[PDB]
């Protein structure tokens, strides 16, 4: 199932059925809130800004909690990324990936790699254009 | 304050025998349970009643 | 045999958790409380962080490739 | 005769020749082969039951007939 | 006494 | 290339059904598959199905009696004319009167001869016989 | 189909509704059509010929369906206009129809037979010749042969079963026989455990303490019923419920120490939790305090203040709390000097 | 307290008028529970028959103010038992159509929860519907089945199964 | 002679059950000798009943076809007579008992919303009824008390029920995990016997009205015959 990649792997997490807040869960909506702005002013991406709310707040998640996506409550408070969290790490490999090839001019490996990831970067790059999320005149590098 | 509290106020001895009902067992009726327990007792009730009859044949 | 309508719970049990009638987390949430100050708090089963007492700034958990393994010292119920 | 016979045959019914003539029947292929799928799937589940029960604790033994019944309304 | 109120 | 969930069901029920298996899941579920397996009921092809929730797209559990020799899904979804049905069936079917087909038309999901009572055509959906 | 038939059903109800605004129920021309209404109701050559029909046709009858519910329009109809209006119900209108009556009863259909047992409780009053008498009679047996082999009492048939052998008790000099009687009360008193649906059981055991019948299983029936005055929610059954225990306690003869558990049950119940059991035990208080030999009342007199007093003096519905001191009100004037 | 201060609707009934005296009963006897029975208000009662001859009371809420109610929800509905015996309390917002049957139902079933809902297609063409409830509260719920789906039947107008797995009932 | 009587094309539908019966009309004795009666039930929603003409005896020289039928709101799954006398049993999405001369069920039975799949009366104590449910259960009647009376849940659907000829308080139940289940009614908890031989789905079960065999039907393609005493079929046609 996996793209450019003959992995067939099913490793995920399974939803819980029922969609409120746990029944132990005795903290204020609100106090979730300011602690989700905190780490995001801190610098924290949205996805690490939900391991941390999980594993040491009990916070299963911030929608079920507090009804709402990290995503849009980090919005709602002024606090949006310039480019979705998936297309920035993708660009940060590809540079990573680039950035090795100059010092190491026989790594025909890693010259592979990078048509991966950057053929993964188009195909993104390309949603996000459609969707409006990223500008039109958008290109990478 | 229960009844009996009221009425031993009196003590006399001979007002308290006049009133003959006021004393003995509680008589009131016990609400009545939910349908689906009542009906619940009701079959297991049956299924002694069925036991019994069925095992007249065990001989 | 199973009923895949009715199927056992022991056997559901078995199961892997997408793999199930209705998938569902194995995981869970407990109550640390730490040794230093002696609070409370709750930390994930399967905890990706070294888990850290907000007063005591005291290591808790750690992480580890499946459930997190609690400091020695620190006891837990399940919650 | 006949009457001799049967009581003669549940008496020896044990001995091995009889046994094997007399429980003889021919099966379809399809029937066959799914007895001996079955036979294999029993041994591997008894064999990992056998060998679980010797590093485990607490494992009750169930009946074979009880195995089948999830509950019952009215217990006893 | 299903005899009964047969009679 | 991945196949329509209506054909991926269908096609379930039809292996479930060769093999001898006594009964069946599917997943995902539809609408469009409740009415297909509700009209397979009614004619008789299959026995009770129960549909579970998820709060995804859901998961079917059909129960089989052995007689559903094969149900399809036909594409394109051209349409048909309610005249025409007859020659469409003898053509799709084994015979005449054995087996039905199914159609999408302005008053639902729905066999051709029930079609044919209400006087109502669309496009066709599949065939079970 | 049988979802067809209910709207049938339905649409016939209408119709009869109708009539009963209409003018023609008025005349007597109604009557005959009900009459013509009930009358209405009750191998070489295949070798040679081609063939070609795979199908074949199922067998169904629906002739016995079609009488049944014209027979049910009838029974339905006549009972209107007998009842609305009241110059038709003559034995010289209605002798005609006897006839008819007696072969419905008879008939598969309940729907049918409970409109025969409407109509027969109409004309249970209605003197009628020797030949037309035996229908009453005749079925009071038959609804016995539904209690027969009926399984509960708690049936639409059954119900009205009881309502016409109530009204047979009544006011038809007959009588049955008194192990029937007890039989069928041996029947009603399971069922009773759910009152809602023997209401008019309900009414065929008032018709017999009316007549003062004297059976064993009345005294436990007066047990069940006492209950049911108090601990049943509807208002209409604890009303009924109240009427027919007050009328046993005080007509059937009953030993001296039965009578102080009676009294001693209702006064127990006075403390009953929910405020709807007590109120309806309070209308048994005030049917006491109301209407009663002075003695019993001084007997019992003491007793009454002190509970009514508690209920006044703490209980959560205030409704309760001031009725008690209303039935003490009204009480207190009829006691002699020394209570 | 005034009871019609609870009240939020303009022209309270009867049993809004006592149901509001028992919350500022229960407000003044509260030691700090008062705290939040103060803000707490409900716009309407309804009282709705039940199969088995009781009855219940349907306290209609605002939602924002029905998250208070969840929070003090347990206490309150037991001290409303026990001063109104014989009917069953329940707290319910009033409020796409699918979803919001689905948040009644679960109002409903609260403190408890659905563990799943299950359709049945009989042969015949008939449609059993059925929810799964958890086993957290067994027993009282137990007692209250019949009460909940004449409930949702009287709100709702759709027949529904209440069933609690890992019991034979 | 292994030829038909009759044939009569009795459903639009499926015939989902049948029973044959000697009915007793509360007015008028039926022929018993010249004519054999018959019930059937199917999917749409109705119940007939039947009148076949038989030659057992010569003692006469008609009336054959339908002779009355039951309307009902749900399909119809299965059939079934008390022996002692007329009152018939029918289940669908309820189990109904029927008295065969009213047109309307006469009592309704069931334990929950649960559908019936099959039922089966006993032969001895004709007052006791059991039957079987989509929801994996079997549920016991009792007629001289008009209630379910006992119910367990079992692992996988059963799918015929037969009671036992000459214990009156034993049954055998076909069951769908490759087993036919051996019970005593009074104890549920704990089966008698069990039956292993069968490879697929066990669909029907029947007594030898001697009562020490048992023969099952099954999926599988096979009838296999027990012996009451041994949990091995001693055939297989
Ligand atoms: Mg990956
Ligand atoms: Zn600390």
């Amino acid at each position: 199932g996996r793209m450019h990649s003959a992995g067939k792997g099913i490793s995920s997490s399974a939803i819980p059925y029922s969609r409120n807040a746990p029944a132990w869960f005795k903290l204020s909506s609100e106090s979730v809130i300011e602690q989700i702005v905190k780490y995001a002013r801190k610098g924290l991406t949205p996805s690490q800004i939900g391991v941390l709310l999980r594993d040491a707040h009990g916070v299963t998640q911030a929608r079920v909690i507090t009804g709402n996506k990290i995503m849009r409550i980090l919005k709602s408070n002024g606090l949006a990324p310039e480019i979705p969290e998936d297309l920035y790490y993708l660009i940060k490999k590809a540079v990573s990936v680039r950035k090795h090839l100059e010092r190491n001019r026989k790594d025909k490996d890693a010259k592979f790699r990078l048509i991966l990831i950057e053929s993964r970067i188009h195909r993104l790059a390309r949603y996000y254009r459609t969707v409006a999320v990223l500008p039109p005149n958008w290109k990478y590098e | 304050l229960s009844l009996t509290d009221m009425m031993n106020v009196i003590d006399d001895r001979q007002v308290i025998e006049n009133a003959n009902l006021l004393k003995g067992k509680s008589s009131t009726y016990e609400v009545p349970l939910p349908q689906r327990i009542q009906q619940r007792h009701d079959r297991k009730a049956a299924y002694e009643i069925s036991r019994q009859e069925v095992s007249k044949w065990n001989d | 045999v199973q009923d895949l309508l009715h199927p056992t719970a022991a056997s559901e049990a078995r199961k892997h958790k997408l793999k199930t009638l209705v998938q569902g987390p194995r995981s869970y949430f407990l109550d640390v409380k730490c040794p230093g100050c002696l609070n409370i708090t709750t930390v994930f089963s399967h905890a990706q962080t070294a888990v850290t007492c907000e007063s005591c700034s005291t290591i808790l958990c750690t992480p580890t490739g499946g459930k997190a393994k609690l400091s020695e010292g620190t006891s837990f119920r399940r919650k | 005769k006949l009457e001799y016979d049967e009581k003669l045959k549940e008496r020896f019914r044990h001995m091995p020749e009889i046994k094997r003539i007399s429980r003889h029947r021919h099966v379809p292929q399809v029937i066959k082969k799914a007895q001996e799928i079955k036979n294999i799937e029993l041994s591997s589940i008894k064999r990992r039951e056998a060998n679980e029960r010797r590093t485990r604790k607490d494992m009750p033994y169930i009946s074979e007939r009880k195995k089948q019944i999830v509950g019952t309304v009215h217990k006893y | 006494a299903k005899d009964m109120i047969k009679h | 290339t991945r196949s329509s969930v209506l054909a991926d069901a269908l096609n379930a029920i039809n292996n479930a059904e060769k093999t001898g298996k006594r009964q069946v899941l599917i997943r995902p579920s539809s609408k469009v598959i409740i009415k297909f397996l509700q009209v397979m009921q009614k004619h008789g092809y299959i026995g009770e199905f129960e549909y579970i929730d998820d709060h995804r797209s859901g998961k079917i559990v059909v129960q089989l009696n052995g007689r559903l020799n094969k149900c399809g899904v036909i594409s394109p979804r051209f349409n048909v004319k309610i005249g025409d049905i007859e020659k469409w069936t003898a053509n799709l079917l084994p015979a005449r009167q054995f087996g039905y087909v199914i159609l999408t038309t302005s008053a639902g999901i729905m066999d051709h001869e029930e079609a044919r009572r209400k006087h109502v055509s669309g496009k066709i959906l599949g065939f079970v016989y | 189909n049988l979802r067809n038939q209910n709207k049938l059903s339905e649409l016939l109800r209408r119709y009869l509704l109708g009539l009963n605004h209409n003018s023609d129920s008025e005349s007597e021309s109604i009557l005959k059509f009900c009459h013509q209404l009930f009358q209405e109701s009750e191998e070489k050559e295949d070798f040679f010929l081609v063939n070609l029909e795979s199908k074949s046709y199922t067998i169904n009858s629906n002739s016995l369906l079609l009488n049944s519910t014209l027979q049910k329009f009838a029974l339905d109809l006549l009972r209107n206009v007998i009842t609305r209006h009241r110059s038709f119900l003559t034995v010289s209108h209605l002798e005609g129809f006897i006839p008819f009556l007696r072969d419905s009863l008879l008939s598969e259909n309940e729907g049918v037979v409970i409109s025969t047992l409407r109509i027969l409780i109409t004309l249970i009053r209605l003197d009628f010749s020797d030949e037309s008498s035996e229908i009453f009679k005749n079925c009071a047996r038959k609804v016995l042969n539904i209690i027969k082999v009926s399984p509960s009492t708690s049936s639409e048939l059954c119900q009205m079963g009881l309502k016409f052998l109530s009204a047979f008790i009544r006011h038809t000099d007959s009588t049955l026989k008194d192990t029937a009687l007890s039989y069928v009360l041996g029947r009603v008193l399971p069922d009773l455990n759910e009152p809602s649906r023997q209401g008019l059981a309900f009414n065929f055991l008032k018709a017999l303490v009316s007549k003062h019948i004297m059976l064993p299983e009345l005294y436990d029936i007066a047990d069940t019923t006492r209950e049911i005055m108090v601990t049943n929610h509807s208002k209409e059954i604890r009303d009924v419920s109240r009427s027919v225990y007050y009328q046993f306690l005080m007509e059937y003869d009953q030993s001296k120490g039965r009578l102080e558990k009676q009294f001693k049950f209702m006064v127990d119940n006075l403390q009953y939790p929910t405020e709807s059991g007590r109120q309806s035990v309070m209308e048994l208080i005030n049917l006491i305090i109301t209407k009663a030999n002075p003695a019993l009342l001084s007997k019992l007199s003491s007793s009454f203040f002190l509970a009514l007093v508690n209920v006044s003096f703490n209980d959560d519905a205030p409704r309760c709390r001031e009725m008690a001191s209303v039935l003490i009100s009204t009480m207190l004037p009829k006691l002699e000097n020394k209570d | 307290s005034a009871p019609q201060a609870k009240i939020l609707s303009q022209a309270p009934t009867e049993l809004e008028l006592q149901v509001a005296q028992a919350f500022v009963e229960l407000e003044n006897s509260s030691p700090e529970l008062k705290a939040e029975l103060r803000p707490l208000q409900f716009k309407s009662i309804r009282e709705i028959d039940v199969a088995g001859g009781k009855k219940a009371l349907a306290i209609f809420v605002p939602v924002p103010s029905l998250a208070g109610f969840h929070k003090v929800q347990t206490k309150l509905t037991r001290e409303l038992e026990k001063k109104f015996q014989d009917r069953h309390v329940i707290f319910l917002a009033e409020r796409t159509l699918t979803a919001v049957h689905d948040k009644i139902l679960e109002d409903l079933v609260f403190p408890t929860e659905i563990v799943g809902k299950r359709v049945r297609y009989l042969v015949g063409g008939n449609k059993i519907q059925k929810v799964l409830l958890d086993s957290k509260d067994v027993q009282q719920i137990d007692y209250k089945l019949e009460s909940f789906q004449a409930v949702y039947n009287k709100l709702t107008g759709k027949q529904i199964v209440f069933e609690i797995p890992s019991e034979t009932h | 002679t292994r030829e038909e009587f009759v044939s009569f094309k009795a459903h639009y539908g499926l015939v989902t059950g049948l029973c044959v019966t000697q009915p007793r009309f509360h007015d008028k004795k039926p022929d018993l000798k010249s004519q054999n009666f018959m019930l059937s039930c199917s999917d749409d929603k109705t119940v007939k009943l039947w009148s076949i003409n038989v030659d057992d005896y010569s003692n006469k020289n008609n009336e054959e076809g339908l002779i009355r039928t039951f309307d009902g709101e749900s399909a119809f799954q299965g059939i079934d007579s008390h022996r002692e006398n007329s009152t018939f049993a029918t289940g669908g999405a309820k189990i109904h008992l029927w008295d065969v001369n009213r047109l309307k069920p006469v009592s309704d039975l069931s334990w929950g919303a649960d559908n019936i799949t099959s039922l089966k009366f006993n032969q001895n104590e004709t007052d006791i009824l059991a039957s079987t449910g989509s929801d994996n259960s079997i549920v016991l009647y009792d007629l001289r008390t008009n209630s379910p009376t006992q119910k367990i849940v079992q692992t996988m659907r059963t799918n015929a029920i037969c009671w036992n000829p000459m214990e009156a308080f034993n049954f055998v139940t076909a069951n769908e995990d490759h087993n036919a289940y051996y019970y005593d009614m009074r104890n549920l908890s704990r089966s008698l016997n069990v039956f292993k031989d069968h490879v697929s789905a066990v669909m029907d079960v029947d007594f030898s009205p001697t009562g020490d065999e048992i023969v099952t039907g099954s999926y599988d393609k096979s009838i296999r015959i027990y012996k009451t005493n041994h949990g091995h079929s001693r055939e297989i046609y």
